[PDB]
């Protein structure tokens, strides 16, 4: 009987680049309370339908929770391209799991400008599936490198969203949680009756 | 490693670092206009200074990239927009002097005093008073007091502006202004600056006949007030033009009305009967804009916008404006009332808001109009289409038994003509004088002797009192005392009718053009949003050709709009003389 609730309604969510990982094992699964939330803008489950959840269950489940914009929600999907889908968080082509997002403008805004959420816009190459990098090295653009400190033709690789209450709809903050399964040799434990 | 590679990275940082410093300045400016206090001014000034400093730093540091190697089309023009800005870099010592001169030149106009300040009392005499003597002294006095102190300051202004223009490999300061229409493309969509002088000089000949007729009636309808004071074959004096300088003729309507027994189309009483309010007006405007296939208004529009007088004793200006603060923020600010006049402004501002929403997907540097006239021209056709009898009857504010009379149409056409057609010779003359002066061809010692020489020859307005070279007439205008382009209106006037003819043709309306309507048509709006979404990503020749199908301005649509008025007026000139003579003087008969 693992508490799926606290994963969703947690106090603070992390930046996109430092995407948190939660591991859940040796418990039961309760998907009714997630379905009856009535506050999910996107509920796209890929390879997931409540019809056949009662015959096959998995061993361990991983959860990822972060905060993104409103127009970047469509980029959390297999094969999508853009900025967040190749520099921050990529879903493998053979992905079996669920993505849930909801609006959370009422909690993460300030009239003076919230500056505690960051995203990365430059890199040397695309990120491998389920790969992370929190490197603070100054990104290099030109052929000639700069001596560890930026200025001309050198750029810091992180930029912050200035969330404010009176933005549009595609710029309002959104909270996203992704659930994925694993099929290793551990005993299949996460599945419940009724 | 190519130059394009560095350019792309440099631009992708700017596109996001400008969006905050613009938003902060927009919010600071909006809060002051909304609340007006003694403390918001400092915040607004700080935000503006920060944004200006950031822009000036980026524009200077972006000049190390040569333009010759750029291959992509839009990427080159983004840097063209970024680099040309900040061209006012000639000398640090001279910059302070120029700024002080500009501020001093602007100061006297703001603090002008004449026995009554310009806005409260001085405007009323020129706009409503019908006394000959009262205007006769006032028109001279306004130039004598305020103007004479502005003449010596304006001498160095033209020289400094010419030096600034020559700094950037231009010819004269006029050519610097003429660069808002210059574009470079393939053989079919290229525009050169020196053609703009010629094209306008064409589009004024074809309007020459009609204007002449408009010069006749009024001349024979102003005879009654002054029987033996002005000659019946000469130029109209300036002080009897219904305005201080003569920009609009719209206040001569009570003096020259053909049929005063038929009231104009007014629905204010019907609105009063049904107890309308601001929200009803704006919902009606939203219905009008959504019926033509355009999208609707976002949720925050009704919550963040100010749409009425604040009656809590706080001071506001609330001059009608529409704001696109940035990043999904759209607001409209206007003191709403319960008269018919605000019904047109409701559509006029919504047009600007829709045009702003259209191009939000373009990069930051491309979020504007095609040129300096498209943005305002888009919002006039909505007011034109929302003031027709058919729309008023369809909405419900008008009884179904109402009919249309020929005299009503003639009076409406004359009322619109006195506002639109009468402002074209003045607008053309002012720009012609300024361009010639900036070129320096006109001798400095005969400026007045040249200026009035134009007035008789082009617009046919004669001064009441002879003047020497001490005076400086053009400085009397607000747009001249401050550095501002004056050629926008000439283009906008033609563009609005150019668009209206095509849209009405696509809507398949049968009858004369002035009785058109574009409601209940999802095709015209769909075609319009095809160009509105472009923004500045393509030159304005493509934007024009997408809708009308041509590449240059044509004044034929404007002549087709006023065909009934022209034909009906043509009969009244048979027992009259049309034209003016440059032979009469105020001092000698
Ligand atoms: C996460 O925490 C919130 C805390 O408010 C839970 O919200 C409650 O939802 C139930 C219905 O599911 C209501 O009856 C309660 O009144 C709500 N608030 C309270 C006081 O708990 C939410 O249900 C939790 N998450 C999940 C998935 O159950
Ligand atoms: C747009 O490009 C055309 C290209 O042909 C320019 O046409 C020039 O016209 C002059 C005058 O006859 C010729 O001497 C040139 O040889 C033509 N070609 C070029 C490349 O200059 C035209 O002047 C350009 N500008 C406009 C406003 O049409
Ligand atoms: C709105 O228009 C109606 C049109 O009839 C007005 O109605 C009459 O008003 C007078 C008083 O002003 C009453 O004595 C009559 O009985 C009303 N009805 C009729 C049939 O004449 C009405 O007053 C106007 N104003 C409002 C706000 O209702
Ligand atoms: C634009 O947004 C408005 C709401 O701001 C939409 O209006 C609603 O449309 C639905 C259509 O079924 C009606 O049931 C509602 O009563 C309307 N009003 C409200 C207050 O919700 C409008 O339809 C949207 N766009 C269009 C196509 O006009
Ligand atoms: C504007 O500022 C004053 C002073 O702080 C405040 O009382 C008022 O509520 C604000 N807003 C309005 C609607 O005037
Ligand atoms: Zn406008």
């Amino acid at each position: 009987l693992c508490p799926f609730g606290e994963v969703f309604n947690a106090t603070r969510f992390a930046s996109v680049y430092a995407w948190n990982r939660k591991r859940i094992s040796n418990c039961v699964a309760d998907y009714s309370v997630l379905y009856n939330s009535a506050s999910f803008s996107t509920f796209k489950c890929y390879g997931v339908s409540p019809t056949k959840l009662n015959d096959l269950c998995f061993t361990n489940v991983y959860a990822d929770s972060f905060v993104i914009r409103g127009d970047e929600v469509r980029q959390i999907a297999p094969g999508q391209t853009g900025k967040i889908a190749d520099y921050n968080y990529k879903l493998p082509d053979d992905f079996t799991g669920c993505v849930i997002a909801w609006n959370s403008n009422n909690l993460d805004s300030k009239v003076g400008g919230n500056y505690n959420y960051l995203y990365r816009l430059f890199r040397k190459s695309n990120l491998k599936p389920f790969e992370r990098d929190i490197s603070t090295e100054i990104y290099q653009a030109g052929s000639t490198p700069c001596n560890g400190v930026e200025g001309f033709n050198c750029y810091f690789p992180l930029q912050s969203y200035g969330f404010q209450p009176t933005y549009g709809v595609g710029y309002q903050p959104y909270r996203v949680v992704v659930l994925s399964f694993e099929l290793l040799h551990a005993p299949a434990t996460v599945c419940g009756p009724k | 490693q190519s130059t394009e590679d560095l350019v792309n990275t440099f631009l992708e940082k700017f596109n996001y670092e400008a969006e905050e410093l613009s938003y902060q300045s927009s919010l600071a400016s909006w809060n002051y206009n909304t609340n007006i206090t003694d403390e918001n001014l400092q915040k607004m000034n700080n935000a503006g200074a920060k944004w200006s400093a950031f822009y000036e730093e980026q524009s200077k540091l972006a000049k190390t990239y040569p333009l010759e190697e750029i291959q992509d089309s839009t990427v080159k023009r983004q840097l063209r927009a970024l680099q040309h800005s900040g061209s006012s870099v000639l000398s640090a010592d001279k910059n302070q002097r120029l700024n002080t001169i500009l501020n001093s030149m602007s100061t006297i106009y703001s603090t002008g005093k004449a026995c009554l300040l310009l806005e409260p009392g001085l405007d009323d005499i020129m706009e409503n008073s019908k006394d000959y003597n009262e205007r006769l002294w006032a028109w001279e006095g306004w130039r004598s007091e305020v103007g004479k102190q502005l003449r010596p300051l304006y001498e160095e202004y033209v020289a400094l502006k010419n030096e600034m223009a020559r700094a950037n490999n231009y010819e004269d300061y006029g050519d610097y202004w003429r660069g808002d229409y210059e574009e470079e493309w393939e053989n079919g969509y290229n525009y050169s600056r020196n053609q703009l002088i010629d094209d306008v000089e064409h589009t004024f000949t074809q309007i020459m006949p009609l204007y002449q007729h408009l010069h006749a009636y009024v001349r024979t309808k102003l005879m009654d007030t002054y029987p033996s004071y002005i000659s019946p074959t000469g130029c109209l004096p300036a002080h009897l033009l219904g305005d201080m300088w003569g920009r609009f003729w719209t206040n001569l309507y009570p003096l020259t009305v053909p049929f005063g027994q038929k009231p104009n189309i007014d629905v204010t009483n019907a609105m009063v009967n049904q107890s309308w309010d601001a929200r009803k007006i704006f919902k009606e405007a939203e219905k009008f804009f959504v019926s033509v296939g355009l999208p609707n208004m976002t949720q925050g529009f009704w919550e963040n916008s100010m749409l009425t007088e604040p009656s809590d004793s706080w001071k506001v200006v609330c001059h009608p404006t529409a704001w696109d603060l940035g990043r999904g923020d759209f607001r409209i600010k206007m003191c709403t009332k319960v008269t018919m006049d605000d019904f047109l402004t409701a559509h006029h501002e919504m047009g600007h808001i829709q045009y702003d929403m259209a191009y939000a997907a373009q990069p930051f540097l491309l979020r504007n109009g095609a040129n300096e006239g498209f943005h305002e021209a888009v919002g006039e056709i909505m007011s034109l289409s929302a003031a027709t009898p058919n729309h008023l009857k369809n909405i419900g504010l008008l009884p179904p038994s109402f009919f249309e009379d020929s005299e009503t149409e003639i009076n409406f056409l004359l009322k619109q003509a006195l506002t639109i057609v009468g402002t074209l010779p003045f607008t053309y003359m002012l720009e012609k004088w300024r361009w010639m002066v900036f070129k320096g061809e006109i001798p400095k010692d005969q400026w007045m002797k040249t200026w009035w020489e134009m007035k008789r020859n082009i617009v046919g307005v004669v001064e009441p009192v002879p003047h020497d070279e001490t005076y400086c007439d053009p400085a009397s205008l607000f747009h001249v005392a401050n550095d501002y382009s004056f050629i926008r209106y000439y283009t906008r006037t033609i563009y609005q009718f150019q668009f209206q003819e095509a849209l009405c043709q696509i809507a398949k309306h049968e009858g004369p053009l002035h009785k058109c309507d574009i409601s209940n048509s999802s095709e015209a709006g769909q075609k319009l949003l095809e160009m509105l979404k472009l923004g500045k990503s393509k030159p304005w020749t493509y934007a024009l050709e997408i809708v009308v199908g041509a590449k240059n301005m044509d004044v034929r649509p404007l002549l087709n709009y006023f065909e009934p008025l022209f034909t009906w007026l043509k009969e009244q000139n048979r027992n009259s003389f049309v034209g003016w003579n440059t032979d009469w003087s105020p001092y000698a008969d």
